[PDB]
Formats: structure tokens, C-alpha cells, sequence
RNA sequence: GUGAAGACCGGGAAGGGGCGCCCGCCCGUCGAACGGGGAGCCGGCGGAGACUCCGGCAGGCGCGGCCCCCGCGGAGACGCCCGCCCCCCGGCGACGCGCACGGGGACCGCGGCGGGCGGCGCCCCGGCCCGCGAACGCCCCGCAGCCCCCGGACGCCUUGCGCGGAGAGGGGGGCCCGGGGGCGGACCGCGCGUCCCCGGCCGCCCCUGAAAAGCCGGGGGGCGCCGGCCGCGCGCCGUACC
RNA sequence: ACCUCGGGAAAAGGAGUGGCUCUGACGGCGCCGGGUCAGAACUGGAACGGACGCGGGGAUCCCGACUGUUUACUAGAAAC
């Protein structure tokens, strides 16, 4: 059973495509088909800083197909799913809201050099 | 059906023409270049020769070299084999 | 008397290669440091046609070792290479056809072709349709390999010379007979003014050594010594024997 | 040449974008439902057609004094 | 009874930027009107399938949201062909530390 | 580099630029009034010209002023008015021939109605002429094709085929379609062909059917654009006639 | 007949064909739209592809297999 909340999973189709994201609810499966709420990096922080270090993460709350989304052994367990749920992130507002303290659940993570292999960009070779 | 009974079946375009010799052996090769072959991936019967020696299966989406008449040589088969054995046998 | 066809033939002019729209020069990836020690990855992009030739040449692109982008290889294609197969160029390649190592490091037995006839010639030997050369011996104290040449010589080349593993594709393309000349003028068009070719005994004395008289016929032999002048060997060169026999 | 958007993008391009002239061509080869407001522009001339003079008027009302119009 | 027309082209050879579509104008005279050769969509650089969402306009006269697919690698990759590339990029660096551990 | 020279031959030769730097082996501002290319239509006018004039209406590419301002939506395929430079990777430019078959345009013919004629010894609602709609700009459709999502199979289909567990059929969608309609610019129906373009195929080859300028995406780095609106500009030469 | 089984072959050799008046077929259905294929009567100085366009055929023998090419301005050949 590999779909669980707390699987980090590679995006392979849309906007978000090659990017890391985490399930944090496994949507029960229904006529649409298997589906789960993916929380993940869309853009990585910034690049030189001050030197290398002496810059801001954006995140993605969408719900997606779990065939578009290829699992991989990484955790990032986090509550997440008090705040994140099914009639947040479809209404429009909330999940803004929703995305915001992704945002900065994200940033203290990577200031603190937490989940790095999740904070990395898969790198596809063209 | 049977339009042409003995082995005019590719070679009737030429008519009455070129002599039985050449007619007989363009039916074995031209036999083989418009046949199709099972491509080594699709495992489906779609290869069709584009060029001379070299072969696309439709379904697959794979170009392949190979015989300019058949998708694979006698001598082909024979290296394949020879090259397998002696890389088996050096490591 | 006039030049005969041979002498007119050597100033080009009309008798040059028909080079229009070939794909380029086929030639074995250069030898670089990562050849030397270790094996370059590359990915068979595409097998195309070449216009005079008739094997399939292939566009294998590997990266680039020296900078930073890719570079594109062509290469006479083995049978049984495909579009998106791996081939590894070096001196730790694995026996596979399309991999291309150094003659000593190939075992005895093995089909090869695009050999080079000496180290980093990027190609030479065995390039035509179905022409392959095969190992025979490695003497490791001279650091050379016997090959078989496709016509039978046998040619000891340095160890250190690269061969693609495998029988060159396009075999057994001349087995269909040309049937028309029509066919001919298609195949020649591709390649060189050579073709329609008129017999010296059906031109006039002027224009070739055979000639003309009231009948049509070769005058003296038609074996001509090694070292006869530019214009006068027409015949059968230094022929050793003549004639239809057994073997 | 393109239709105006209502008299709601008309009116809009007659308060200040280029409208160099704008006519009022009823009776376009006498025909009803007819009046057509052609809107010269820089970019496009602009034509709305409105169903009745009176409709026609609350667009030519508002019409800027420099704003030039011309009847057919 | 003629409508029989003459060359709008410079020259009258008929090649295959020099082809002509008849119609009437308001004067009542067919006129040629000139055919631009459809300049076709960007291909997909793997593969060769025609990349979805471009339209078939020389791309300077296209806008560049049009010219454009909202996607990684949009318009040199199709899906399939990222969706590929993508697992094979990971799967290799899974394997790789397999054989580190 | 040769040759008595006239000349002929040619990559191996410290071969490009500003300031601090940086990046960089090495020529074509040669060669095509048929190849490639950023963009033109209608109506008129003159004794002689017009895609050039003139009147309208548009499109291209740049220069300035002003204002504004650094991405969202989708399950996905897509959608949406959108940055630039370098280096890399790619695309477009860009391509053969054919028999068929399909779709448009023009042409053609048939009726009808509306206008104008001609003949008529007898007939004639039986004959003839005319009945116009461009580039372009929005919106909507557009077969085939190519994809998406559910799902899991002897079916789905062509003229010929072909297709499907690597996902058919079915159901819902996305994209492209040199095209059609609607409005703006500014008479009504129908048919068989012809010609031209275009499409999806299928065949063919010991024959595989150019290149580049230019333009545009993409990855990574840098880095701030972007637009909108309003003005102006577009030089050189060919242009009669046969 | 022969044949290289593709040809020969349009072999050779017969018969019909106009005009009128119809009758079936075939898609077309709210029946509307086709112009070809048959079949039939009645005709007519014993005519009809009525002009036009448009193989004479067969039996062999010699060369050269073939499609091609050639002496612009005397040789298209069996020559190349």
C-alpha cells in the first residue's frame, strides 16, 4: 500500500513536472480515479545570496491523479492535514491561505537544513 | 484469387521481360523487402524497410539497422551469437 | 590520338563525386583521454542514409568531454544498432556491437568493422555494406593484432587500433540484380560520371589503345605490363593468370 | 476594421482614446435597425450597430464637442 | 465570358511561394490572391510529434504567451517525452546509491 | 607554397572587441529580378502607370513621450497577453514521386425571382444579357490526424487499409487544421464535373529527395523587465512598351 | 500455335449501334437528387462510330533480347 500520507513523490505531468511533492491526504478512491492532496516545491529558494551563503520558496496545493505521480522512499512528515483538506484548496481563497503556510512550513525547513533530498531539484538530463 | 499461377506473384510488372533467372530472384527479394518483420521491442509484426538497411516498426517508433532486404542477415545472426559467446566467455 | 576516358577522368571535371546532400564524413569518434582510460557513454540518435553509400550511417551523439554541451558522431552502423541504444567508445568497453575498442582488447573470432588501419585514424578499413574483418591473433609482445581484410589479406595492425563491434548493415544488397539500366543510372547518379560505360573496341583509334578496325577486336593482348605509360594501360593490369577456372 | 464593444468600449475610446471622428450613418441604403456609428481611431475604425435611433441617441448624447460627427 | 486573369508574381513561374487563390472582389473581378506556405508548429526535439498548443504561425507574428506551453520543457518536450525523461532521471540516481549500498 | 616569370596553388598561421575584465583555433557585404525571405488589399483617376498615384481600409519593422508593473488556472492534454542577456540543447525556415480517396476555393451548369433586350410566317413563361463583395480585425465552428482522463476488451473500422493489454471500443475532453460561417470592412436555392490548393493514408527506391540568413522556444546561470496608449519614421535601385 | 507462363491478344473471326415512346435498376424519404447501366415496343429508300476522331490482318525467315542512344545539315540501323 505505497500511497500514504507522508510519501514524497516526483510530479510527472503538468505545470509542476519534475518537482518533489509530498501526499498529505490519499483522496478515497472514486469514479474520477485514485487521487491524493500533493503539497510541494514549485520553485527551489534562489541562487548566490552572498557568496554561497552569508531567496524565497513557493509551494503547489493541488490535488493529483496518482498516476501522474511516481513514488519514492522520502517521508517529510509534517501535521500538514489539520490545515490542508478536500473543501480547502478547491475553494478559491483558503488555499492561498493554505499555500502561504506551506510557504513557511517550507522555509524554516530549509534554513534549518531539514529534508534536504526533498529541498533538491531532480536534475532531467534534457 | 491466384491471379498468377506460377511465381509471377511480385514479378508480373515486369511483363514479359528480363528473363526468368532475374524475375526468380526478384521475387525472393523483393518478397523480402516489402514483407513485415516482428521488431525486436514492439515484439509486433510493423517493421517496414525505410531505406536500404534500415527498418522502422510502425508501432514501436524504433529504427533499426539491418540486411538492405531482410531486417536481419545469416551473417548477422552468426556474429551476434560469436560476439555473445566470447563476451560471456571474458568475463 | 586523343586522351582516352581514364586520363580525362583524373582532372575531375564532371567525373567528381556526386557530394551534393552526403550526411558528412563517416569516421570512428575521435581517440581522447577518456577513451584511453575508461568508456564514453553515447545514445544512437537517429540511423539515416547516406546518398552514395549504401550501408546506413548512424548520428550518435556523446557529451561533450572537453566543454560543457554535446557532440554528434557519424558512424557506419553495425546491424541490429537501434535509435535510442547506449554506445560506449573505450578502452573499458563491454563486448557489445556498436561499442567501439581497442583491437587488443577485442577477443579472437570477433566480427568487427570501421577498423583503423593505424591508432586514432578514425576509421579505414571494412566500411561497405555487410563488410566486416575478424581477429586472429594478438602478439602481446609487439603489441600487435592480425586481422582478416574482407578480401582475405591478412594485416597486422597495431593493438592499440579501435574497431566497431559487428557486421556492417546493408548486407547483401548486391544479391537483387539492377535488372534495368535504368536502376544503374539511379545507383551511379549517387555516386560519380562512371556509367554508361562504352567498350575501347567499339570507340575509334584515336580514342582508346583496343581501338577499331574492319572487325571489332582487342588487336594484341589485352594483358599489359605493371609499368606500362598512363595512357597505355587499358587492359588487364599485370595480370598473374587469365581466364575462367576451378577455385 | 473591427465592431465596438457595445457603446460601453465606444464610450469609453469617445472620452479619451483617439476618436477622430465618429458618424452616424442611419439609413444605410434606407434600410431599418439601421444606424451604425463608425469610430475613427489611430489603431481601427470601431462600428457599433444599434437597433433604434433613439438607442443611437444616448450614444450621440455625451458625443464631445470636440468630438466630430457626421451624419448619413 | 473571360475570367481568365494575369500573374500577381514578379515572375511567372509557378514555384511553391507563387501560388494564387481566385476570388471576386466587390468590382465584380476575380483577383489572385497571394497563398503563404503554412509555416508549421515546433516538433518535438525527441521523438518528432508536433508540440501541442503552438499554432502554425511564423512564431516573431504569435505573441509570446501563445508561442509557449505551460509546462517544463514545454516546447521541446511533449508530456510523454518529459514524463520519460523525468523517470529516468530518477530512477538512475536510485539505483546508483543501490550500488553504494 | 611553387614557377624564369606572367601567374598558379593553399588552413595550420600571435586570424576576433569596449573597460576592469571576460569570452574566442581558422574568410566571404561572392554567387539565385524562378530557391529561402517581416508586411497589401479594395475602389477610383490619366493620352501614355499602378500591388507604386489618389481615396479608404489594414499589415510589418523600428524611434521617442507617457503610464503601468515582475505569472495564475486545470485532474491532465491544454488554457490564458505575455521579460531581457550569456552559454548550452533544440525547433521553424525545409523540402521527393505516384494511383486513388476526402475537404475547401474558384470556375461551371441548372432552376427560381428581380432588372434590361432581341426576334416573332407559326410556336415561345423554350432565346440572350446583368444580378457585385477584397485584404484585414474579433467571435464561433472545422474532417482526418495527434494527445488527455476513466477504465479494462474480438472488437473498431477503409475506397484501399489500418488499429488495439505499450490500452481498443465507449464516455467525456485538449491541440493543430494555407479552410468555412457571423458581424465589422461595406438576390435565393441546388447539382455534376473541371482546375487549383490542402489533408489523412497507402505504395515506391542498390534513387531517400539542399543549405543558410533570419526568427522563436527549453535547460542552467545571471538579471529586471514586460506590456498598454499616443505621435513620427521607413533611405538605395528596378518599374513605358514588345 | 507458341511461351521465359507474365504473354501472344485488339490474335483470327462474328453480331449489334439512329430516332421516338416507355420500363426497370441504383443511392436518394420531410422523399428528394442523380445520369449511367440493362430490357422493351413502334418507326425509317435495307439507315445509324452517318461529319469528326479512329489497328488492315495472317504465315514465316535473318538480326538485335528488351525501354533507351547515335552521325544538328544525305545512313535511326543489324551499330552504341
Amino acid at each position: 500500500p505505497i500511497i500514504k500520507p507522508g510519501l514524497v513523490c516526483i510530479v510527472l505531468q503538468g505545470r509542476h513536472a519534475g518537482k518533489k511533492a509530498v501526499i498529505v491526504e490519499a483522496l478515497p478512491h472514486n469514479e474520477r480515479g485514485s487521487y491524493a492532496i500533493v503539497a510541494g516545491i514549485a520553485a527551489l529558494p534562489r541562487r548566490i545570496t552572498n557568496s554561497m551563503s552569508d531567496g524565497r520558496v513557493r509551494s503547489f496545493v493541488k490535488c493529483m491523479n496518482v498516476n501522474h505521480l511516481m513514488p519514492t522512499s522520502c517521508r517529510l512528515e509534517n501535521n500538514y492535514k489539520d490545515f490542508i483538506s478536500t473543501q480547502t484548496v478547491a475553494d478559491v481563497t483558503k488555499r492561498r491561505e493554505i499555500i502561504e503556510t506551506v510557504n513557511k512550513d517550507f522555509q524554516r525547513r530549509i534554513l534549518e537544513h531539514r529534508d534536504t533530498w526533498f529541498f533538491t531539484k531532480l536534475p532531467i538530463d534534457a | 484469387m491466384a491471379k498468377r499461377t506460377k511465381k509471377v506473384g511480385l514479378t508480373g510488372k515486369y511483363g514479359t521481360r528480363y528473363g526468368r533467372a532475374a524475375r526468380k530472384q526478384l521475387l525472393k527479394i523483393e518478397t523480402s523487402q516489402k514483407a513485415k518483420y516482428t521488431c525486436p521491442f514492439c515484439a509486433k509484426d510493423k517493421v517496414r524497410r525505410t531505406a536500404c538497411g534500415i527498418w522502422t516498426c510502425r508501432s514501436c517508433s524504433k529504427t533499426m539497422a539491418g540486411g538492405a532486404y531482410s531486417l536481419h542477415t545469416e551473417p548477422a545472426n552468426a556474429a551476434r551469437a560469436t560476439i555473445r559467446r566470447l563476451r560471456l566467455a571474458r568475463e | 590520338g586523343r586522351r582516352i576516358r581514364v586520363q580525362r577522368k583524373g582532372a575531375g571535371s564532371v567525373f567528381r563525386a556526386h557530394v551534393a546532400r552526403r550526411l558528412g564524413a563517416a569516421k570512428l569518434r575521435a581517440n581522447d583521454f577518456a577513451e584511453r582510460t575508461g568508456s564514453v557513454r553515447g545514445v544512437v540518435k537517429a540511423i539515416l542514409h547516406d546518398r552514395g553509400r549504401g550501408a546506413p550511417l548512424a548520428r550518435v551523439q556523446f557529451p561533450n568531454m572537453r566543454g560543457e554541451g554535446r557532440v554528434n558522431e557519424l558512424f557506419i552502423a553495425p546491424e541490429g544498432m537501434y535509435t535510442g541504444q547506449e554506445v560506449f567508445s573505450g578502452n573499458k568497453a563491454t563486448l557489445h556491437i556498436g561499442n567501439i575498442l581497442p583491437v587488443g582488447n577485442i577477443p579472437e573470432g570477433t566480427y568487427v568493422c570501421n577498423v583503423e588501419e593505424k591508432p586514432m585514424d578514425r576509421g579505414c578499413l571494412a566500411r561497405a555494406s555487410g563488410t566486416y574483418c575478424l581477429v586472429v591473433a594478438h602478439n602481446m609482445e609487439t603489441n600487435k593484432t592480425r586481422i582478416r581484410l574482407p578480401s582475405g589479406q591478412k594485416k597486422l595492425i597495431s593493438s592499440k587500433a579501435r574497431a566497431m563491434i559487428g557486421l556492417v548493415a546493408g548486407g547483401g544488397r548486391t544479391d537483387k540484380p539492377l535488372l534495368k539500366a535504368g536502376n544503374a543510372y539511379h545507383k551511379y547518379k549517387a555516386k560519380r560520371n562512371c556509367w554508361p560505360v562504352v567498350r575501347g573496341v567499339a570507340m575509334n583509334p584515336v580514342d582508346h589503345p583496343h581501338g577499331g578496325g574492319n572487325h571489332q577486336h582487342i588487336g594484341v593482348s589485352s594483358c599489359v605490363p605493371r609499368n606500362a605509360v598512363p595512357g597505355q594501360k587499358v587492359g588487364l593490369i599485370a595480370a598473374r593468370r587469365t581466364g575462367c577456372s576451378g577455385g | 476594421p473591427n465592431t465596438i464593444t457595445e457603446e460601453n468600449l465606444m464610450k469609453m475610446i469617445a472620452d479619451g482614446r483617439g476618436k477622430k471622428l465618429v458618424v452616424k450613418s442611419c439609413s444605410k441604403g434606407r434600410l431599418q435597425g439601421k444606424v451604425k456609428l463608425k469610430l475613427r481611431t489611430a489603431k481601427y475604425l470601431y462600428t457599433l450597430t444599434v437597433p433604434n435611433a433613439d438607442d443611437a441617441k444616448s450614444i450621440v448624447k455625451g458625443c464631445k464637442d470636440k468630438v466630430e460627427v457626421q451624419y448619413v | 465570358a473571360d475570367c481568365r486573369v494575369t500573374c500577381r508574381f514578379h515572375s511567372t513561374y509557378r514555384t511553391r511561394s507563387k501560388i494564387v487563390r481566385y476570388k471576386r472582389t466587390p468590382g465584380n473581378r476575380l483577383t489572385s490572391l497571394r497563398v503563404k506556405k503554412l509555416p508549421n508548429a515546433p516538433h518535438c526535439a525527441e521523438t518528432g510529434k508536433q508540440i501541442h498548443g503552438i499554432p502554425r504561425v511564423i512564431p516573431q507574428h504569435l505573441t509570446r504567451q501563445q508561442r509557449k506551453v505551460s509546462r517544463p520543457y514545454g516546447g521541446k518536450l511533449c508530456g510523454s517525452a518529459l514524463r520519460a525523461h523525468i523517470l529516468e532521471s530518477f530512477l538512475n540516481e536510485e539505483n546508483q546509491a543501490l550500488r553504494e549500498i
